[PDB]
């Protein structure tokens, strides 16, 4: 009664009404998803013949009861997935045979302590998560020495009200573990004092787990002596939410090292809060969710190299100019903003997709403030009036515009001063090339991505003369209807070739010659009704040539080119499925 | 018809999709008068897979003159707005979450909506609700 | 010989080395441009056998002399242009026979009076224009009581330095004429105390004026008294311009009164000019190619019923409150502001073309504070962001969107409240028609103008089922290969159809039997091979049917369409010059 | 043919259309720097149209690389910025009309312009002009 997804493999056994493991399914098998039988209990020696399973999916199984040696023959699995049983309590012996396991989800299983849970021998563990139970102390056990592969253990929505100074002695006694914490929805309303002196986390989360502005100010204050490379604060829409918040309840967070800082949504922000003191030395800063208005507040001396707002709701562009940041993410940001100048010397990579951005007078180094700029995303934005072709900025090395409207970009040669562009992707900015000089400049180029534009006259001109070093070159749904004489000869270099979904008559042989490496050649959805020009000149690197949803005129009128389908039949892509017209 | 609810200007229903019947029970309080509504979506049910990326595919229709499949983002996957988003397969989901609107005008009868969960790390629909609402 | 435009009324005759008028050349014309010949001396009874003359240039022509009587028989004449020809002084009778003429234009003549200045019989007279002459006073001379229907007199570009009481007084003792007076680049440095005591004015250019801005200053105290309805004050960008522009240059007028008021370009320029008391009046206040970076300080008690904002250089949009403001024009903008919410409960007239604006969240009553917009221009601007449709706007008439980049519009029925709306033009929006609903709401729609966009499919859709009052139809450029069935049939109002720079293969006659108002039906530029269905079942209202540039194919299975060809061939438009493909 | 002037990135030349050579002194001072210049053009000429609309076509070639034809207005017809645009078909025109630009990266290379001079009201050609640019 099991769907079967890939043979011998993967066995999708959910939601039948098995009370047992069925027996039929083969002895290989990697993966089995047996999620949401009615089970009630594991009896041992269930999975005896599965000796291969990786992966084993028990998720709302009802499961009561685990008996010894139910995973005896296991060796393998290295995921074990239990998500709503009501196995209250845990044998020693539950996991013995579980040799490789590396990942163990016990979600939702009336789990009271971690004490108690036998896991002690699980050596391999990198994973462990016991949220939503009902785990009511924060002690890391004394068995995790055994666990020296551990590195994230998920705590979250359990029943921890007080951190003390012998719950974290393990880390304290320990300072080489690489140990993660999820503390989440925990409503924590103490910390003892020095509780977090001589400890380390790579990654603490704590989000959702204060009710009172006091309580939260009290708690971080004793995460005093705590080095965190990352810490995550915050709250959720649909929780119980802090009816005010101050910069002030910070405040703590002066006496703990915070390599990267990371403010979701919360309910009552205020602009300032980022711009608290106490955020000065954090080395990447990270706003997600959160209702920032304005951010035109940033001392000089802060030592952020990043700084990350995904989104957030800005009504304004921010003013920023900072010595240190590397690194500006600004992105699914609400409504429209137009792009205004910033000053970063230091900066080399710039994402500012996704927000509906307004950008008049791109783009040049007096909007940036850097020479150093590698990587600029302009994508999924609004008006891009092309005004400066990038002079300062020359370093640029991956370009992105794709669904933008560009402007004013045939006009002149905008991209002139990249003579280290590698990735340029100008794909359905609306942008008609009457140009042929819009790619001059760029001799490092790799990979261009121009689908969904036009040409005037709807032919393929000679823009590509200087672009040698192209590999890779997307020209689809750009509304062609013919191809200029030489316009390929130049790229000896290029890889793959999407012509394809344009209003192509035909095809032309001598277009392709040249074409030395040439690889892969896509002509779909076009209306070519057969090549002319001599089928010599095709590549001799021609490995998959896409001529599928065409119009070919059947006949013996161009007898040549139906005869190069036979010694050229594994080139040729779906080959026996084309048919004429 | 699993439920509904009348408003000032609309009465809301909603049915499971033909073909595909994990059962929520989904309700608002209060219903929704789409000129504009303050309050909560009342969510309780059991997840068939996890709920990291869960967005909404919306086919609408406006008296048989269908929309575009409309695509609603739920959970990006990261630094998440609600507290659902971390639930996991087979997990008890039992929240209750804020939404308000103005109300743009609306023709006019008869609108069909159905609406397809879907985790968008699998791309496994998750349930499909059939909703109707009269305006 | 002389080139002829237009046969037996207009006539050219530049730089065509005549010495004469010609006499060999048709005496029947009505219009005849004689300028750029070498005349030398202008003859006597010259045009004598013209009588049907309306309109005569004699621009530089050489004329050193008008000899008496050589405008004999021309009483039909309404212009002439006498533009550069140094005649210096005109003797008595120099314009005796002209007795209907209506504009004369006597630039750069060497004209050093108006008091000896033959006119004073010509009571037809219109327009008087004296500009770039040797004019040292302003004195309006009293055979000006004679003609009674003088409206506008220019005296730019002359020798003029000072405005005397007494060189007003024809006005003074005459308050019943409505005259206007353009006084731009005279060197006026001073104007008699009470000069411009009981005088009316209907509109007064004053530009590139003053030299100082103290003479300036003191000028503009003694317009003290004037009734002006259209004031224009400022400089030009190639001239002598003034070092510093304070408000307080402005004092005099407040001594004024002004309907209306025009500043134009100056070197100098404050923002807080705008807000000046002594303009708060004013019924229409425009602004053009000035300096402005800035409009947000503006008294409520301002009067001000028309703004108009052309080609200046605001940072921001202006916020504006204007209880009685009726017409805004903000167009040309430098830069690239993006939409701010505003309150104008009286407006009905807004204009905010070519600016590259942004609008996210357009559009409705809350954008505004309007209920009486009728008039709404949007057109060449950058991204504007559909999320409300129009509530509170119902009253629109006219909606321009041409060139702008719309988004969101297919997304729900973005136009459903414009139950009003005549006019709308979304060209060039890049707008993919997905949505059959699209127009839902538009019952009152005459003109739509949808050139440049695109369709689901290629194919053109069930969009017009419910526009049933259209008259005017623009379909250009939507890269359409199919028309659905049944498409046309709701529009029995049609007049116009333009479908031309498509890509049909062929046209159906079923499409277009119930448009049974069609006079012009354009598919020029398609790719049309013939036309199927009852060819007789076109609309016989048809007049203009616009075929050409299409493919025909002249084969014998076309045979009835290459008939109808024949036969409709009174209709279908350079008919003669198809080419069969 | 007419004028001739050296800069240190540009090296700036011009005659009349050859089928198009109404009179018109002009020249710039000082001579354009590509990179960026600041000065006036002075013009002298007697334009053959009312120069109420004027407005220039210019194509631009760039080592035999054509640009789409740049259409640049000078006078709008409604308080112009320039004295001018007042002129009538006529009468003398003796200005000097200030310029600044900061100044793009332009390939190097020759550069031709024709410069079409159009009277906006209408259409007449009042003079052609063919550029040089060596940069
Ligand atoms: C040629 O470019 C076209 C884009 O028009 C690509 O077409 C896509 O193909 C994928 C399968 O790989 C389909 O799932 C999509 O339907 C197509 N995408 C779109 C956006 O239409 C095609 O992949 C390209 N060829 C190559 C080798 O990349
Ligand atoms: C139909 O639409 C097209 C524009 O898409 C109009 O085409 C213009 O026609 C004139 C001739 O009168 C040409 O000189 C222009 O070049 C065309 N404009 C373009 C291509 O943008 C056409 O005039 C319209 N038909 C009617 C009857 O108005
Ligand atoms: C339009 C189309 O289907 N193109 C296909 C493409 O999807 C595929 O990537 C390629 C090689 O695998 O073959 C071709
Ligand atoms: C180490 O794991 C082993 C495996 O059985 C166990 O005997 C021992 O008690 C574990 N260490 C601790 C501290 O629990
Ligand atoms: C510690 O563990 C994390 C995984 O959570 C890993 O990314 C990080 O690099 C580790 N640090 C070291 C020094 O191994």
């Amino acid at each position: 009664p099991c769907i079967e997804v890939v043979p011998n493999i993967t066995y999708q056994c959910m939601d039948q009404k098995l009370s047992k493991v069925p027996d039929d399914i083969p002895s290989s098998t990697k993966n089995i998803d047996l999620s949401f039988n009615p089970l009630k209990i594991l009896k041992s020696y269930s999975f005896s013949n599965f000796s291969e399973l990786q992966w084993l999916d028990l998720s709302r199984c009802e499961i009561e009861t685990i008996e010894d040696k139910a995973w005896h023959g296991l060796h393998h699995l290295s995921n074990l997935i239990l998500t709503g049983n009501p196995i209250q309590s845990f044998s020693p012996g539950s996991f013995s045979g579980l040799t490789s396991l590396e990942n163990l989800v016990a979600v939702e299983t009336k789990l009271a302590s971690l004490e108690s849970f036998p896991i002690g021998q699980l050596i391999t563990l990198k994973k462990l998560n016991v949220a939503h139970n009902f785990i009511h102390s924060c002690k890391l056990p004394a068995y995790f020495s055994n666990l020296t592969n551990l590195v994230h253990v998920d705590l979250s929505y359990n029943y921890i009200q007080t951190i003390t100074v012998n719950d974290l002695q393990f880390l304290r006694e320990n300072p080489q573990v690489n140990l993660s914490l999820d503390m989440s929805l925990n409503p924590i309303d103490f910390i003892q004092d020095q509780a977090f002196q001589g400890i380390k986390l790579h990654e603490l989360t704590l989000r959702g787990n204060f009710n009172s502005s006091n309580i939260m100010k009290t708690c971080l204050q004793n995460l005093a002596g705590l080095h965190v490379h990352r810490l995550i604060l915050g709250e959720f829409k649909d929780e119980r939410n802090l009816e005010i918040f101050e910069p002030s309840i910070m405040e703590g967070l002066c006496d703990v090292t915070i390599d990267e800082f990371r403010l979701t949504y919360t309910n009552d922000f205020s602009d300032d809060i980022v711009k608290f003191h106490c955020l000065a030395n954090v080395s990447a800063m990270s706003l997600a969710g959160v209702s920032i208005k304005y951010l035109e507040d940033v001392p000089k001396h802060f030592k952020w190299q990043s700084l990350s707002i995904i989104r957030c709701q800005l009504k304004q562009f921010p003013t920023l100019d900072l010595p240190f940041l590397k690194s500006l993410t600004l992105t699914m940001n609400k409504g429209s903003i137009s792009f205004k100048k910033v000053a970063l010397p230091s900066l080399s990579y710039l994402d500012l997709s996704r927000n509906a951005l307004s950008f008049s007078g791109c783009c040049s180094y007096s909007d940036l403030g850097t020479n150093s700029l590698r990587h600029l995303d302009l994508s999924f934005n609004g008006a891009i009036i092309m005004s400066a072709n990038f002079m300062g900025l020359e370093e640029l090395q991956h370009l992105d515009f794709q669904h933008s409207t560009l402007k004013r970009v045939t006009e002149f040669s905008a991209f002139l001063s990249l003579e280290k562009l590698l990735y340029l992707d100008i794909s359905y900015t609306n942008t008609k090339i009457d140009f042929d000089g819009i790619f001059l400049g760029l001799t490092s180029l790799n990979t261009l991505k121009m689908a969904g534009n036009s040409f005037k006259d709807n032919t393929l001109s000679n823009v590509f003369a200087n672009t040698t070093n192209l590999t890779f070159l997307d020209l689809s749904k750009c509304q062609l209807e013919q191809i200029s004489w030489g316009v390929f000869d130049t790229l000896h270099r290029l890889q793959l070739l999407n012509m394809s979904h344009n209003n192509l008559l035909f095809l032309d042989s001598s277009h392709y010659n040249q074409l030395y490496s040439l690889s892969t050649l896509d002509c779909s959805f076009n209306r070519i009704e057969t090549s002319k020009g001599i089928l010599q000149h095709f590549p001799k690197s021609l490995a998959f040539f896409n001529l599928t949803n065409n119009s070919v005129a059947c006949i013996c009128e161009h007898q040549k080119f139906l005869q190069w389908v036979k010694e050229q039949k594994q080139f040729l892509v779906n080959v026996e499925q084309m048919t004429c017209a | 018809q699993q439920w509904f609810c009348n408003s000032s200007d609309a009465i809301i229903s909603y049915s499971y999709c033909d073909h595909l019947k994990f059962p929520i029970s989904i309700s608002s309080e209060p219903c929704i008068r789409l000129r504009g509504t303050n309050g909560f979506v009342h969510v309780e049910f059991i997840p068939r897979g996890n709920l990291k990326y869960l967005y909404f595919n919306l086919f609408i229709s406006v008296n048989s003159i269908e929309l575009p499949k409309r695509k609603e983002v739920l959970c990006h996957g990261h630094d998440d707005d609600y507290s659902f988003c971390r639930a996991l397969k087979g997990e008890t989901v039992n929240t209750s979450i804020p939404f308000s609107f103005e109300g743009i005008l609306f023709p006019k009868g008869h609108y069909r909506c159905v609406a397809e969960a879907i985790a968008g790390d699998t791309e496994e629909k998750l349930f499909c609700l059939n909703f109707t609402i009269i305006h």
